[PDB]
DNA sequence: CAGCTCCCTGCTGGCTCCGAGTGGGTTCTGCCGCTCT
RNA sequence: GAGGGAACCCACU
DNA sequence: AGAGCGGGGAGCCAGCAGGGAGCTG
């Protein structure tokens, strides 16, 4: 039975609540994390050449089947223990999981047979293992068993805790590999350039790129050269196909050109062969590459050798990397040759750098993959470099020696505690921000940046390709959410249903296309490729089709009945070139879409009616995926699809559109993004609004997790009374905002009031506020260890007397116990001190190094956890807690970038009222919202009053014509209210009506970060900076403000010189030194015996003083260390 | 129009043009052995500048399968009487010029493909 | 986290509302009856009942440290 | 609040069409809704037996039984269409050799899927990191 | 008058710039093994 | 009554 | 012997290699 389109909603929203009750959020996370543990970790380990080390007896080193525990802990007295992720986030620890690996060291001796060792199970390092996954404490654990150990349930996991501190790791934008890609070249030597990002599947060993290029006009005509990699000049391409084994020209030709009766083909390879004609031999095509190497050979032999393992190992090893794959390069190299004369031709098009149809994403797996790869292959070289060192003189070697254990723990740790990914000893190298810390401020954030793509390119770039919305985004990333400015467009996020392929094995597709009529490269003449269709597999051309209708309809099939192709297997056919590409590996991201055949969904209501009892038939959305109804489609197959907006699209019209429709969306409201499916009406909204809300509902005030109490987090905002919106859309039901909720639905009038409100400030009541309206605390918490360093630095948690420490900020002592700690439930002052360390130094013995709490932070401790850390001292960590409440100058915002401060608090007697004695929680201005265009503001406070009036939650999904302005006003008129939200309300001070009447409603407001108490500095004089003795950087250090250039030249243009020289001079600086009235330079100058003196004149009488910055003087000082003489004389 | 590349016969390489002053005539010589060949045609360079009124070689009938080219039942095909048709337009760059469709017979087997 | 002492707006008692709120629901009133049958006319109290979320239900699930 | 949305597929039916056109067209826009033609002849039914699909055709041939015979040129249409590179042998009308050789390829289809499901996951062994539980105190 | 000299031009390589001002955070220095008792 | 730098990331106008 | 010391874009400028003219024996 088909769905009729009364039932479609609740449809749709069925199958999309089934979605998120399988998957989940942080899918894409846990996936590539689980499997990078189960099989890229292995495939890492045993594809590492085995350790062949002679001197000589000859050991062989093989490595074996992994083996990885579970998250352990192992103290000073070495027993272990299970580590659970409250530990590891309290006592600073790293949440990891030993690896063990197993061994087998064969001996072989003169005369003498094998000797076979087995060390099982050998410790190679600790792995960090990310939060929820397979390998994790808190798999498979309840909601109950979950918060017996003091951990959330809606904690979505898909982090990591390296020293404490929650690590997400942000998806990267590769380009995608194996795939040729055409582009003309802005302004170079090559009018088109072919290049192919080739790599090996399933193995992890970095991208050998290949350019197969063709120059430009202003010889004869167009060349097509090639820039292999470690060949470091152009090869022309048939000298490379020389190279390859191809002496004769049809051969060339035919795995160039496939179809012979072309002319325009034949034209363009007629430069590139005749310019390449004096080569004709394969040894001397080897030997005129070789020649142009990185490494040259004054042999002829070693030349050879030198190209035959450069075009049989890094020219496209995705093909090829083994002997007499000759074929199979040759048929991929023509390919490439072929495209760049489509190309030039203009028969074919360029290709799209943005397209996401060439871009790979990197999550946890690949990222970890790459780092694990490169610290095995350092643990493989110590090995070696301990055994060669033994077995030079000594009879032999322990093997758990040689296993230097902290390269993979100590390297992952540090990548995934830094960010700079890669090898410390090449950080500047190293690309930054792949590990962040997890945005723990409100739920929304920490899904958000759980759910965060980022494309690597530099945030100086003014081209605006990469940052611009391309139009494959849809349903992949949300189009809201970007940051505003320097990273705008660049990092992303991913939309609601969108999954993020985690690679699978190009195997049983291959066994299948060999047994389904497909003809092997290998073994056809290319007279038959004309044609046929080309079919690539992960990039790799396999072979030719001649009926791709039903090969392309069987695969079609085979996929949706989770047969030999997987869900997430990608298979394109491109019809007007004759290709089919199937893709099977990692970072394709997809989305599950309708099928739509023959004008008719197959989605019936009997998938609706399983899905409505989840809980009791174990039907779930794997069913419907196993079911041919839904389908996950990727980018590249989104360019041979025909999608449907909704099954109202599949309706005959009077005006047909389309009538072959091949998917449907299920909602098209899942383009958004987390943090953009909280706008209520985002569709009525000005999008730069939209793009604002998505990055102020990330800094908005809630409650962040359920477990906030345990937790010591650096900076905790907890609101008091957080409410659910009263208009809410139906993604926010998956995204758990009613659970966890960053807001409070205040009475909103609209209205010009006193004036208070003016240029996006809010006027808000102080009764409101003073009954808990916003208010909310702020936690902090410091961290202190007794540190060991050496024998004399103890420091220690010891209570400070002045008759034995020095070095005070000569603050009481006297609320810290005999501990040295103070205790819980004491208030504190921005002098006071929370923990008192001493440190032994070599009367004075201490030196008092306290820890003092932050200037001007009133607040009453409200923890204190004392432990051990991973090196056995005490540590101890103090959480002070300051309840804020709402104050002129706090930043509130809406959910449709309404932002704004608080201009005043006015108290109840002194706000508007309407005629049922309601006054505004909040006032905005009018002015807020015209140039704005947030219409779905004012809709949202109509909607609110619609819904607090009848008791409902309203519904505000973007796309739904169920819900307009028209239903919602007559709803209202139905209450007895004004239609339009409009009410009389009367003016606070002297009683009168005001003359408007004034849009007053619910609206969802949220408390942003951004208090005033926060950000206010000021200063006299304080602390200066040691080197340039200008004052200090920031109020957290009581230091100045930056004077800038910009300034200076403002104040030039006032003509205030003296002004100029206060501030730039006086307020910062001020600096006398003496300067020898002869030669110029600074003399010394006693200023206590009046012994002003200057060597290299020997002068004592003409000595001058002179005025000058402080940071003059260090410039003219250090110009006199560049030998250069400033010689400021002073006629 | 475009005359095509001559191929050796002996060393399966390019041939090349070359003028034997005794017959005075015009030869294909390869030049990485001796074999010779008279050819039938003289024109051996060959370009066209505005000679770009042919886009249908360059069309290949299979684009009636595609889902997502727009179908019309106002233009019938010539060959099979077909009412069914796909409409698009060239996409190259020495198509930029012109927006004009280009037709292709939905119906299988038939594969005829028209302008205007 | 748990119901306000008194309405924002207004400062009308909502704090002795939230547990015969919800025995009300589980009575399967509607959510308008039930706002109505505790006395709340006005907007801005049914708001406060409506949009309230309970969280300290789910906070008592964690054993007590003190 | 209505939304105002529609599409267009732009351009550049007009066409005197009798009654055995009319007749003819309308069942070439709703081939798949016949049940039982009754007693038609082919010929007359020659232009939409043409833009016709062989699922369609075996649901009229086991409902329009008789008319089989008289089909079997049509089926030749969908042979060369779909297994051009096949000749029947001698005494092969062609729709029994056109469902022979579509059941063959389905059961090949399902002997394929068969294999290489067992061929693949409960035949070999794939190498994978497993539990180790040894609470080793090879690190202290 | 042929070869040399001597100044215009074309090319490639080198070099230097890339908004102002604020909060907050973590992580690193420092990196480990020795020769002497 | 005043004892670190640097790198990086996030955010703000 | 542990404690401690040692080991990307954009745009402008400058030098060198090609011309084309003139010159002298
Ligand atoms: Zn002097
Ligand atoms: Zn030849
Ligand atoms: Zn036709
Ligand atoms: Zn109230």
């Amino acid at each position: 039975d088909e769905i009729t389109p009364d039932l479609w909603q609740e449809a749709c929203w069925i199958v999309i609540s089934s979605y998120f009750d399988e998957k989940g959020l942080v899918r894409q996370q846990l996936d590539s994390f689980d499997e990078f543990i189960q099989m890229s970790v292995q495939r890492i380990v045993e594809d590492a050449p085995p350790i062949d080390l002679q001197a000589p007896p000859r050991y062989l080193l093989k490595f074996e089947q992994i083996y990885l525990s579970k998250p352990t802990h192992w103290e000073r007295d070495g027993a272990p223990s299970p580590m659970m992720p409250n530990e590891a986030r309290l006592r600073n620890l790293t949440y990891s999981a030993p690896l063990y690996v197993d061994i087998t060291k064969t001996v072989i001796k003169e005369g003498e047979e094998q000797l076979q060792t087995q060390h099982q199970k050998t410790f190679i390092g600790k792995i960090p293992i990310m939060l929820r996954s397979t390998y994790c404490l808190l798999n498979g654990l309840t909601d109950r068993d979950l918060c017996e150990l003091n951990e959330c349930p809606l904690d979505p996991g898909g982090y990591f805790i390296i020293n404490g501190s929650e690590k997400v790791l942000i998806a990267q934008e590769k380009m995608a590999t194996n795939t040729v890609y055409v582009f003309a070249k802005k302004d170079s030597k090559y009018a088109y350039t072919g290049e192919c990002r080739s790599c090996l599947e399933n193995s992890s060993r970095p991208t050998s790129t290949i350019w197969v290029s063709m120059l430009a006009r202003g010889a004869i005509g167009q060349r097509i050269v090639a820039t292999l990699p470690y060949i470091k000049q152009e090869v022309p391409i048939i000298i490379v196909f020389r190279a390859l084994g191809f002496v004769s020209d049809r051969d060339i030709l035919e795995h160039i050109i496939y179809d012979f009766e072309d002319p325009e083909m034949m034209e363009m390879v007629k430069p590139s062969l005749d310019e390449a004609f004096v080569i004709q031999e394969q040894n001397v095509a080897l030997n005129f590459i070789g020649s142009r190497g990185a490494k040259p050979g004054v042999t002829k032999e070693k030349r050879i050798k030198y190209a035959k393992e450069v075009l049989q190992k890094e020219m496209l090893p995705h093909v090829g990397v083994s002997d007499f794959c000759e074929t199979k390069k040759a048929y991929f190299l023509g390919y490439m040759v072929h495209r760049l004369l489509l190309a030039a031709l203009g028969r074919r098009e360029l290709d799209d750098r943005d397209h996401y149809g060439n871009k790979r994403l990197d999550l946890a797996g690949p990222l970890l993959a790459f780092l694990f790869r490169g610290m095995f292959k350092n643990l493989l070289k110590e090995v070696r470099i301990y055994a060669q060192k033994f077995i030079d003189r000594g009879k032999d070697f322990n093997l758990e020696l040689a296993i230097k254990t902290r390269i993979i723990s100590d390297g992952l740790k540090y990548s995934l505690a830094t960010g700079n990914w890669g090898d410390q000893k090449k950080a500047h190298q190293a690309r930054a921000g792949v590990s962040q810390v997890l945005n723990r401020l409100t739920f929304a954030s920490t899904l958000s940046h759980l759910r965060r793509l980022n494309s690597p390119i530099g945030r100086d770039g003014k081209l605006a390709k990469p940052r611009q919305l391309h139009n494959t985004l849809w349903g992949m990333v949300c189009p809201a959410e970007t940051p505003e400015g320097h990273a705008v467009g660049l990092v992303k996020n991913l939309a609601l249903m969108a999954y993020i392929s985690v690679g699978s094995q190009p195997s049983p597709i291959l066994e299948f296309l060999e047994e389904w009529s497909m003809e092997n490269l290998e073994e056809i003449s290319p007279a038959a490729i004309a044609d046929a269709t080309k079919i690539f597999v992960n990039g790799c051309w396999v072979g030719i089709h001649k009926d791709p209708e039903q090969l392309m309809n069987t695969l079609r099939k085979l996929r949706r009945q989770m047969d030999i192709i997987v869900s997430e297997v990608s298979m394109i056919r491109d019809i007007r070139e004759r290709e089919i590409r199937i893709y099977t590996d990692a970072g394709r991201i997809c989305r599950p879409l309708l099928i739509v055949e023959k004008q008719k969904l197959l989605l019936k209501k009997r998938h609706i009616d399983q899905l409505k009892e989840r809980e009791y038939n174990n039907y779930s959305w794997q069913d419907l995926v196993a079911s041919g109804v839904v389908e996950y489609i990727d980018t590249l197959e989104e360019e041979t699809v025909m999608l449907a907006m909704t099954p109202d699209d599949l309706q005959e019209k009077e005006v047909a559109y389309c009538s072959t429709y091949t998917h449907c969306e299920i909602h098209p409201s899942m383009i958004l993004g987390v943090c953009a499916s909280i706008i209520p009406f985002p569709d009525h909204n000005q999008s730069p609004r939209n793009t604002y809300q998505s990055a102020m509902g990330k800094q908005a005030m809630g409650v962040y997790i359920t477990n906030f109490h345990v937790r010591m987090d650096t900076l905790a905002h907890v609101l008091y009374y957080p409410q659910k919106p009263l208009v809410t859309t139906r993604s926010m039901e998956y995204l758990r905002f009613r659970e966890l909720p960053a807001g409070i639905n205040s009475i909103v009038a609209i209205a010009s009031y006193t004036g208070y409100n003016q240029e996006d400030s809010v006027i808000m009541n102080r009764s409101a506020v003073d009954r808990g309206f916003f208010r909310s605390v702020f936690y902090r918490s410091y961290k202190e260890q007794e540190s060991k360093k050496g024998f004399d630095q103890e420091e220690v948690f010891e209570k400070p007397t002045r008759e034995t420490c020095q070095g005070m900020r000569h603050a009481i002592y006297d609320k810290l116990d005999d501990d040295g700690l103070i205790a819980p439930g004491v208030r504190v002052s921005g002098d006071d001190v929370i923990i008192g360390k001493t440190v032994t130094l070599p009367r004075y013995t201490k030196r008092d190094c306290s820890t003092f709490l932050r200037t001007s932070e009133t607040g009453i401790v409200d923890q204190v956890m004392v432990t051990l850390n991973q090196e056995g001292y005490k540590f101890c960590k103090i959480r002070v807690r300051s309840v804020r409440i709402p104050q002129i100058g706090d930043k509130f915002a809406s959910r449709h970038g309404q932002k704004g401060t608080c201009g005043i608090q006015y108290r109840q007697e002194d706000m508007p009222f309407t005629c049922e004695g309601i006054t505004p929680d909040i006032i905005i201005n009018p002015h807020a919202i015209p140039s704005r265009m947030t219409i779905g503001h004012l809709i949202e406070c109509l909607q609110g009053k619609v819904s607090a009036n009848k008791g409902e939650i309203g519904d505000a999904t973007p796309f739904n014509d169920a819900v307009n302005v028209q239903k919602i006003s007559n709803l209202l008129s139905d209450y007895g209210y004004h239609l339009r939200g409009n009410e009389v309300l009367y003016n606070g001070f002297t009683g009168r009506k005001i003359t408007s009447q004034i849009f007053i409603g619910p609206t969802y407001y949220q408390r942003l970060k951004h208090m005033v108490d926060d950000k206010i500095h000021s200063r006299a004089r304080g602390p200066i900076q040691i080197l340039n003795r200008q004052p200090m950087e920031g109020r957290s250090r009581d230091g100045g403000l930056r004077f800038g250039e910009m300034e200076r030249d403002c104040q030039i243009a006032h003509g205030a010189a003296q002004f100029l020289r206060e501030r730039l001079f006086e307020a910062s600086d001020p600096y006398q030194v003496h300067v020898c009235n002869l030669c110029g330079i600074m003399a010394i100058a006693n200023t206590r015996t009046h012994t002003y003196e200057c060597r290299g004149c020997r002068n004592k009488t003409q000595i001058s003083l002179v005025r000058m910055p402080y940071a003059c003087k260090l410039l003219f000082q250090e110009l006199m260390s560049m030998s250069i003489a400033p010689r400021m004389m002073s006629v | 129009g475009f005359v095509g590349i001559r191929f050796c016969q002996e060393c399966n390489n390019m041939l090349y043009p070359k003028e034997d002053k005794e017959n005075r005539i015009l030869l294909y010589a390869c030049r990485n052995c001796d074999y010779q060949q008279e050819a039938d045609n003289s024109c051996i360079y060959v370009n066209k500048i505005t000679h770009e009124v042919d886009e249908l070689t360059q069309i290949i009938a299979d684009v009636s399968q595609d889902p997502t080219l727009p179908r019309t039942e106002d233009h019938p095909c010539q060959k099979c009487g077909h009412k069914e048709a796909v409409f698009f337009q060239s996409h190259s760059a020495r198509a930029e010029d012109a927006m004009r469709l280009y037709y292709v017979c939905t119906a299988p087997h038939c594969g005829h493909r028209w302008t205007e | 986290m748990i119901i306000p002492v008194r309405c924002f707006t207004c400062g009308k008692i909502v704090g002795n509302k939230w547990e015969a709120y919800l025995g009300l629901l589980q009575a399967e009133y509607t959510e308008g009856d039930a706002l109505d049958a505790l006395g709340l006319k006005r907007y801005c109290c049914r708001r406060m009942l409506l949009a309230h979320v309970d969280l300290i239900e789910k906070l008592l699930n964690y054993a007590p440290l003190e | 609040g209505r939304r105002m949305n529609s599409k267009m597929q732009v351009y550049s039916l007009p066409k005197m069409m009798t009654l055995h056109q009319q007749c003819i067209r309308v069942l070439k826009n709703n081939i798949d809704s016949i049940f039982e033609v009754g007693g038609v002849p082919y010929s007359v039914l020659e232009p939409v037996l043409e833009r016709c699909t062989p699922d369609q055709l075996y649901r009229i041939e086991e409902y329009n039984h008789v008319l089989i015979e008289e089909t079997d040129q049509l089926w030749k249409v969908h042979c060369h269409r779909d297994f051009k590179e096949e000749r029947p042998e001698e005494y092969e009308s062609w729709r029994e050799m056109y469902l022979r050789l579509q059941d063959a390829r389905e059961q090949r289809l399902r002997v394929l899927t068969k294999n290489i499901q067992f061929a693949h996951a409960n035949k070999p062994k794939g190498r994978q990191a497993k539990m180790a539980f040894v609470n080793s105190v090879a690190k202290p």
